[PDB]
C-alpha cells in the first residue's frame, strides 16, 4: 500500500493552485502539514492586515450618519422619535473570504486526528477574530468567490480552505471530523497531477508556449455536422515551441506503483490526439507519456506510427529540488 | 381576445400554455419562473387577454418590484402634502376595488422581477388573504392603516395574480419562504429545440441548415451549464430573445449578424459566467462562431 | 456634424464605432467596457453628436454613478421642503418628458461608471422599459411613488442609453444577468497597434522610431498581463491615456519624457498590479526605460 | 513665499520636490506616498505654498479622511438645519466654488490619509471631474442632489488636489484602479542618508561620528525590511520622524538618548514587525545600541 | 507615590515621556492598576487633585466619532449637530490654557481607534498642536470653522494586552502613542510593605510571589500564544482586605476560585488537567 | 426561603459573599434551575425585608436598546419628548436611601450586546468607579446641569444560560465586569428530597430518581464538544405539579418525562432517536 510521502503532495498541491519550512512539524500526515500553513498563513496576513471591505448598512439610528433615506423615514414616521433610516459605510473584517477562514479554524480545530500543539494555536486564532461570524460551508460558498477581488495572498489561504472543507469526513463523534484518505484514490490524485504539469510548464518553461489546445475530429459524417455523439477530446497539456510541438497525458495509476503487466490505458487517447491534431508550422509532432513511481524513474522512446512518443516516470518520494529538475530535464530532451 | 392572435408567434409550447391556464384558474397565484429571454414578460400580458377574452387595459394592471416597493405604496398608506399627511390607497387597493364591481369578469395583476422585493414587506398582512383558498368577504380583515377595524379588505376571488421570476442570480438559491406557499412555480424552458422558434426564423428569409446548425449549438451549450450545480444553475442558461431581435428592418439571417451577437451578448455573458477558465471562453466562442 | 469629424483624432477603429451604432440603433442600449485610458468617456459624449447629427447640448445628459445613487434620486423620490417634504421628479424622470417632447429628434443619456451603483435600485422599473421592444405607450406602467390618478411612464423610443463601465476592478461588475441583457457589451481595447494613435505622435515633432519601440514595449506588457486571469485579468491592461496627454506645451518625446511616465505611475502601478515578487516589477519597468 | 525658505529644514531631496511639483502642475492631482514619520504631512501645507508662491491659507484646504466621512459631508447632501433638514453645499463644493471667484490664484486641497475612506463613494461624480483634461465647463455634470439638469457642477482648472497616503497597511489602499490613473503617485523616503538631515543633528550640538554611525545603522535596518517584500515591503520602512523630534529643548544627541528612545518606540515596532522571530528584534536591537 | 506597586524609575519614564511627547499608551494585562495608575498620574503632573480636569471613558467596539467628538442627535425639537465630549472637553482646556488638561482612554483596544478619533488622529501628536494645524471637521458646515487640539491637552491611553485582535494594526498610530509596559509588580517590595503592614506572615508573602512568578513565567515560556501581556496581575489581591481580614492561606483560596479560575480557563482553553495543575499549585 | 432553595447552602452563601464585595454578578445554569426564583428570594435574601419595590426587572433581548433602557425620545401626543428608561429611573429611586440595597435582575444579558444598550453606563457600574466622583452626562442630556452616576447601593444579578451549543465564548465586556457563577441542578441535594418527603413520596420513588436524572446527568455532560457541563437538566419542571395539591405518583413523573424532557433530550442530541429512546425509556423505567 505505497503511496506518496505526505509532504511532497503539498508542493503539487501549490502549483495546481497557482499559489515555506515544513521542516518543522513532525506530523508526517497531511492536515498537520495543511493545517500549519494554514494556521500560519493567516498569521502572516495579520501581520500587513486582513481585507476590510467596506459594507453599506441602511439601518435605524438615533442621528444622521451618512445619507439619510428619506423615504423609508417618513413611511416608518421614525423622525417623531428621533430617528432616522440612513445609509453607512461600515468597514468590518467580517467579509465573505474572511468568515471562510474562521470557520475552517473549527474544522481544524474539530479534527480528532491533528497536532495538539497545531489546535493549540489555531484555537487561540479562533478566539482572536471575535467580530468575524462563523459560517455553515458549502461550495457555493467558494463559487461566489471566483472574482478574485481578494489579494494573491488571500487566495492561497482560501484553495487551502476549500481543500480542507470538501476533504473532511465525520469521525469517532457527530461534532469531531476526520481528514479523507487523500493519496489513495486515484482520480483526485490524478486530476492533481494533470493540473499540477499544467500550471507547473507555464511557470518554469518559459522558453516554450504552453496552452492546453481543444482538439476535434477529422470526421465527417452524413448524418450530423455535429458529432456530439463522439467522445469530447480535449489535450491534458500541449507544450509548443517553435522547433517541436509536443502534447503530454499524464494519469496516476496504483498499478504501475508495482515495479509484471503494465497500465497504458491512457496511450490510446494519446495517439489520437496527434493523428486529429494537424501542425500548420509543419515543424514536428510528438508525444510524452509520464506517470509517478516512487523508488525510481526510467525513460523509453518510440517510434510507433511515424510519431516520437515517450513512456517515462519520476520517482516521487526522492527529493522535492532534485524533482524540479528531473521534471525540467525529461521535457528538455523529448521537447528538443 | 382570440387565442389565434395569441399563440402562433409566441415560441412556448402550446401544451405548457395549457397547464399554466389550468393552474391560474385554480389557483390565481402563478408564478412563471425561467431565465432571461424566455418571454415571461412577453405571454404574461396575453395570457391575461386571453382569460379575459378581450383587450381592454382596465382589467390588467402591470408593475416592477424593486427593492423601494413597499407596503405604503402597493396598498395603503401615508403621503405627505405640503405639510400634512394623507392616506393613500395604493395600487393592489384600487385595483381590487375595480374588481369588486365585476365579479364575473377576470381581473389580472402582473409583478414583474418579484424576486428583488421581499414579499412579506409589500404585501404584508395580504399575504393571508392573496392565497386562493382564503379570498371572498368571509375572511375579510380591517388592515394596519385603517382608520377603524369596520373598514375591511378582502382580495376578491375574481383577481388572478401573475408574477414573474427570472432564476438568473446566485442569491436566489435560497428562494423566499413566502412565494413558494402562495405561488405557484411554472418553470419556463429556454426552447431552442421548438418548431415554432425555427418557423420565426424560417420566415425571415433563413436557410434551414443554418437554423439547425445554431439550435444544436446551443442546445449543447446549455446542456454544459446544466450539468454544473455550484456555479452555474440551470436557469442561468441562454435565452431565445438575443436572436428574435434585429431581424425587423429585413436584415436576413446569416453568420455576420450571429457574429455581432456572439460577440455583444453572449461572449463577455460567458466571460462574466467561466472567470476560472478563461480557455472555455474561447472553446465555447470559436464553436458558436463555427 | 459626422463620423469624419469626430474620428480625426479617435484612437478606436472605425470597425467598432459603426460597431456601435449598429447595435445601439437597433437595441437603444449599449455599454462600453475597457479598461481606464481608453476613452470611453472620450467618445461617448462625441456619439451624441453623431446620432442626433448636429451639436446640440440639450439633447444630450451626461452623470456619474457613485455607488450613493438611489431611485429616489434618479427617477422618482421625496425631498424636503421648508418644513414638509415633497415629491421631486428626478433626472431621468425628467428627461423622458424632454424626449418625448420631439421624438423625431434623438436623446441621448450618458451614464458614467454605470457598474457602481447597485442598477436594480436605481432603475427599479425602468429595467423593463428601457429595452429597445418595451417602448412606447402600450408598455405605460404606473411608478412607485405616482399620484393615485393614474399617470404611467414609459420610455420613448427615440431615447437612446450608453454607459461605460471599466474592467479594471472586479468586484464592481454586473453579475444580474437579467439586466446585462437589456445592454449590449462593446470591448474598447487600448489603442495601441493603430495607426491613428501613431499619427497623433508623429505630428507632435516625434521620432517615427521611438513610437514604433514605444507600442512593441507596451503590448508585450499588455500581453504578460493579459495571460493571467487569477489577479490580472485581460481587462487590467494598461490604457494609452498616459501617453496621450502632457505633450500639449510642446514638449516632445522621448526617453526622458517617457522616463517621467514609468516612474511616476506606471511603476507604482505596476507593484501594485503583482505585488508578489519586486524581480519583475524590476524587470518591466527596466524594459520600457530601456 | 519663496522655494528656498521651506528647503532649509526638509530632509526630503529638492529632486523630489521638483518632480513633485512637475507633476503637479501636470497632472493637477497627487500622492504622495510612505512610510509614517517622512513628513508628508509637512511637505504638503509647504508644497502649496511654494506652488501658489504666496503664503495665503485662505486657498488652502486640509482635512483628514476616515471611515466615517461621505458624498453628503464632503460634496452634497440633505442635513439639518433645525426643525427643517436642508441642502447643504460640503466643504469641498464650497472649495470649488471659491476657486471659482479667483481663476488666477491657485487654490489646492490637501488631502491626509486619503486611502482611509472610501473614495469611489466619497468623491463620487469627482472621479471623472477632477483629471486634469476634464476641467471647465463644457464637462459640467448634475450632481446627484442638484434640483435639474442645468445645476451642474464643473471642477475649476486651478484646483490642485495633494493627497498623503502611508503605505504602512495594506487593508487600506488605493486598489481602484481606475482612480489610481487620476492620481501621479509620488513615492517619499525616509531620507536619513541625506546632507539636511545631519545639518539638522549637527547643528543641535551632536557627534559628527554617532550621526554616521546612526545613519549606517537605520539604512540597514531599513533595507532588511525592504528586501522581504512578501512580508514588509518597502513601504514599511521605518522613518526619520522618531529621531528628528524630541531635541526642541536642547538637549544633545548622545548614545543614551537614542537608547532611551528605541527601548519606548522602536522596541515595541520590531516586536511587531517581527512577530515569529524573537531572536531577530534582539539583533537589530542590539545593534544600534552596540 | 506610596501605595504604588510600580518601580520609581517606571513612572519617572512615564511623567518625562508624558510631558515631551504628550500620549502614551500603559500597556499590560488586568490587574496591574492601570486605572489607578493614570488617575494618580494625573494628579502629579496636573499637580493638584483636580477631578474636573481629568475625564475618563471606556471605549467599547460601537463607539464613534458620533459620539466622541461631533455628531448629529435629536434635541427636543429637532435634530441638531452636537459636540461630543472630546470637542468638548478640548474647549474647555482651551478656556485655560495653563494647566494641564487630561483625558484618559480606557478599553481602547476595543474600538477602530481611527474610526473614533478621525480627523485629531494627525492633530493629537505634539507638534502639530496649534491653530496652523488646524482642519475643518466631518461635519463642521463651513471651512472657516476649524477644531485644533490644545498644547497642554495630554492624552493616556490603557490597554489590555489579554485580547489580542488579528483584525486591523496601525503602525502610525504607534508613532503618535509612546507605549510603556506596566508589569504585575509581585518582586516589588512596595506590594509586599502594603501586606506586611496589614499583619501578614513574612513567609506567607515569600511563598505567595514563588507561587504567582512560577505561574507567570510558564505563561510567558510560549510568546505566541500567550505572553507578558496575558500574565496575571496583582490588583486582586488589593480589594477585599480593607475590612479587617488579615491574610491567610483561606484568602487566597477564596480568590483563585473566584477571581484566578476563569482567567486560567480562557487562556488555557479546553485543557481542564492544566488548570488543575496551576490552580491546585497556588493552594498549597 | 433557606429551606425552599435546593441548591447547596454553601453557594447560597458564597453569592452574597461575591456579591456584596463586587457588586456584579451573573448566573450561569441550565434551563429550568430556577435562575429568577432564585435571584429574587436572594434579593430579598440581601435585602433582608422582602421588599419587592428594591427589587426591578429587566428581560434583555436583541433589539432591547439603551432608549429603552436608561434614556430615550419617545413621541408625544405633538412633537417628542426625552423618556426616562427603566435604570435611570430606578437607580434615582435608590439614589435617595444609600443604605437599603437595591437590585436588578437582568435576565438573558448574553443575547444583547452589552455596550449597545448600557453606552456610556458599562464603566460606571463597574464597582471600583461608582458615585458622585464617577459621574457623566449622557447622551441625551444635552445640558451639563445634571450628571447621571449609579450609587454604590446598587447591585446588579444577571441571568444567563448555557443551554444551547449555539452560544459562542462570552462577551469581554461582561467578563470584566461580571463574575460567573455556575449553579448546579441540585437534584442530590437534601433540600429537594426533604421537599418530596413533606409531599409524602416514596423514599424509593424519591432516592430512584434522583439517581435516574443523575446518570442522565453525567452522560449528556460526558461528551466533550456539543453538549457540556452546562447542558444538563435542571429540577423546575419536578416542582410544577406536586404541592398544588396533587400527591406524587409513578404516572405522574411519566407525563412530567414527555411533557418537557422527552423533547428537550431531542433538541439536545438531535441526531439518534435511539439514544433518546434509551435515555427516555430508563426514565420511565
Ligand atoms: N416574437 C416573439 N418574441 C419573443 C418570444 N419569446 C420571447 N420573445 C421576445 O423576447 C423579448 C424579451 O422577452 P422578455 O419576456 O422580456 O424576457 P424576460 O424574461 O422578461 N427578461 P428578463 O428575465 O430579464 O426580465 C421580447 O421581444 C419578447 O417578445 C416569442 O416566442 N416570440
Ligand atoms: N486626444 C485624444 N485623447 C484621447 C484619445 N483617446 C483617449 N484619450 C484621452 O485619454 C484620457 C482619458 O480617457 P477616458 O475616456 O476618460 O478613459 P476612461 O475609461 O473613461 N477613464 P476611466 O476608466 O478612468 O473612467 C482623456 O484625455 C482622453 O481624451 C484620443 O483618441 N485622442
Ligand atoms: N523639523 C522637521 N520635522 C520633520 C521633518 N520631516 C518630517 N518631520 C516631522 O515628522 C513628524 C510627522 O510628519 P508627518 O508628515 O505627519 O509624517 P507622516 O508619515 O505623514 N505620518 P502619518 O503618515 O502617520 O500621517 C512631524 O514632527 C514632522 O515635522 C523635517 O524635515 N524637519
Ligand atoms: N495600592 C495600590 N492599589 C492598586 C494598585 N494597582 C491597582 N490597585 C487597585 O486595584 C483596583 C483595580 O484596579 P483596575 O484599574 O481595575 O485594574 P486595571 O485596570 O486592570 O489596571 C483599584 O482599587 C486599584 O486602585 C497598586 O499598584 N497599588
Ligand atoms: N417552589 C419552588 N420552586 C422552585 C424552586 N426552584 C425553582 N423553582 C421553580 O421553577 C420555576 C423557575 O424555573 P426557571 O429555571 O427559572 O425557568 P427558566 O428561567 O425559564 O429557565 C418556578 O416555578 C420556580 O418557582 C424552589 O426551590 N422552590
Ligand atoms: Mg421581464
Ligand atoms: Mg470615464
Ligand atoms: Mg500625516
Amino acid at each position: 500500500q505505497p503511496v506518496i510521502p505526505v509532504r511532497n503532495i503539498y508542493y503539487m498541491l501549490t502549483y495546481a493552485w497557482g499559489y515555506a519550512n515544513l521542516e518543522a512539524i513532525p506530523g508526517n500526515n497531511l492536515l498537520d502539514i495543511l493545517g500549519y500553513v494554514l494556521n500560519k498563513g493567516v498569521l502572516q496576513l495579520s501581520r500587513r492586515g486582513l481585507e476590510l471591505d467596506y459594507n453599506p448598512n441602511t439601518e435605524i439610528i438615533p442621528g444622521i450618519k451618512g445619507r439619510i433615506e428619506f423615504a423609508k423615514t417618513i413611511r416608518g414616521f421614525h423622525l417623531n422619535h428621533g430617528k432616522t433610516v440612513s445609509t453607512f459605510d461600515m468597514l468590518n473584517e467580517d467579509t465573505l473570504a474572511n468568515r471562510i477562514i474562521k470557520s475552517t479554524l473549527a474544522i481544524l480545530i474539530k479534527h480528532e486526528k491533528l497536532n495538539s500543539t497545531i489546535r493549540d494555536e489555531a484555537r487561540s486564532l479562533y478566539r482572536k477574530l471575535p467580530g468575524i461570524s462563523t459560517l455553515h460551508l458549502t461550495p457555493q460558498h467558494f463559487s461566489y468567490l471566483n472574482g478574485g477581488k481578494n489579494t494573491r495572498y488571500y487566495k492561497f489561504v482560501i484553495s487551502v480552505c476549500k481543500f480542507i472543507v470538501n476533504n473532511s469526513i465525520p469521525g469517532q463523534n457527530k461534532g469531531h471530523y476526520r481528514f479523507y484518505d487523500f493519496e489513495r484514490n486515484e482520480k483526485e490524485m490524478s486530476l492533481l497531477y494533470q493540473k499540477f504539469l499544467y500550471e507547473f510548464c507555464r511557470r518554469e518553461l518559459t522558453s516554450a508556449n504552453t496552452t492546453r489546445s481543444y482538439l476535434k475530429w477529422d470526421a465527417s459524417s452524413i448524418s450530423d455536422q455535429s458529432l456530439n455523439l463522439l467522445p469530447r477530446m480535449e489535450t491534458d497539456i500541449t507544450i509548443r515551441s517553435s522547433e517541436k510541438i509536443l502534447i503530454v497525458d499524464a494519469k496516476y495509476y496504483k498499478s504501475i506503483f508495482s515495479r509484471e503487466k503494465f497500465h497504458s490505458q491512457n496511450l490510446y487517447q494519446l495517439m489520437n490526439y496527434l493523428w486529429s491534431l494537424k501542425p500548420e508550422n509543419g515543424e514536428n509532432i510528438g508525444g510524452l507519456l509520464i506517470y509517478p513511481h516512487v523508488d525510481t524513474a526510467v525513460k523509453h522512446r518510440y517510434k510507433i506510427n511515424g510519431f516520437d512518443i515517450g513512456l517515462c516516470t519520476v520517482n516521487l518520494g526522492q527529493e522535492w529540488p532534485c524533482i524540479h529538475q528531473e521534471l525540467l530535464d525529461i521535457f528538455d530532451e523529448y521537447l528538443k | 381576445y382570440c387565442l389565434e392572435d395569441a399563440l402562433n408567434d409566441l415560441f412556448i409550447p402550446e401544451t405548457t400554455i395549457e397547464t399554466i391556464l389550468k393552474r391560474l384558474t385554480i389557483k390565481k397565484n402563478i408564478i412563471l419562473q425561467g431565465p432571461p429571454g424566455v418571454g415571461k414578460t412577453f405571454v404574461a400580458r396575453r395570457l391575461a387577454y386571453l382569460l379575459t377574452g378581450e383587450k381592454a387595459p382596465q382589467r390588467v394592471n402591470m408593475v416592477q418590484f424593486h427593492q423601494s416597493y413597499s407596503y405604503e405604496d402597493f396598498i395603503q398608506g401615508y403621503r405627505p402634502n405640503g405639510v400634512g399627511f394623507r392616506r393613500k390607497d395604493g395600487i393592489f387597493y384600487n385595483f381590487c376595488q375595480q374588481a369588486k364591481e365585476q365579479p364575473e369578469k377576470k381581473y389580472i395583476f402582473i409583478i414583474d422581477e418579484i424576486n428583488r422585493a421581499n414579499l412579506s414587506k409589500v404585501f404584508g398582512e395580504v399575504m393571508m388573504l392573496m392565497e386562493h383558498d382564503k379570498r371572498g368577504e368571509n375572511w375579510s380583515v380591517p388592515l394596519t392603516y385603517s382608520e377603524n377595524d369596520e373598514e375591511r379588505f378582502y382580495v376578491p376571488e375574481n383577481v388572478y395574480i401573475i408574477g414573474l421570476m427570472n432564476t438568473a442570480d446566485r442569491s436566489l438559491a435560497v428562494v423566499d419562504y413566502a412565494l413558494r406557499r402562495r405561488f405557484s412555480f411554472i418553470d419556463i424552458e429556454p426552447g431552442f429545440d421548438t418548431p415554432q422558434f425555427r418557423n420565426f426564423l424560417l420566415n425571415k428569409k433563413a436557410e434551414p441548415s443554418f437554423v439547425e446548425s445554431l439550435c444544436q449549438k446551443m442546445n449543447e451549450l446549455n446542456q454544459e451549464i446544466s450539468k454544473e450545480a455550484t456555479i452555474l444553475g440551470k436557469g442561468f442558461r441562454i435565452g431565445h430573445s438575443y436572436f428574435c431581435c434585429g431581424l425587423e428592418d429585413g436584415t436576413s439571417p446569416d453568420t455576420q449578424w450571429l457574429n455581432e451577437i456572439v460577440m455583444t451578448d453572449i461572449a463577455p455573458l460567458l466571460e462574466e459566467y467561466f472567470f476560472d477558465d478563461p480557455y472555455k471562453q474561447q472553446k465555447w466562442t470559436n464553436k458558436l462562431l463555427g
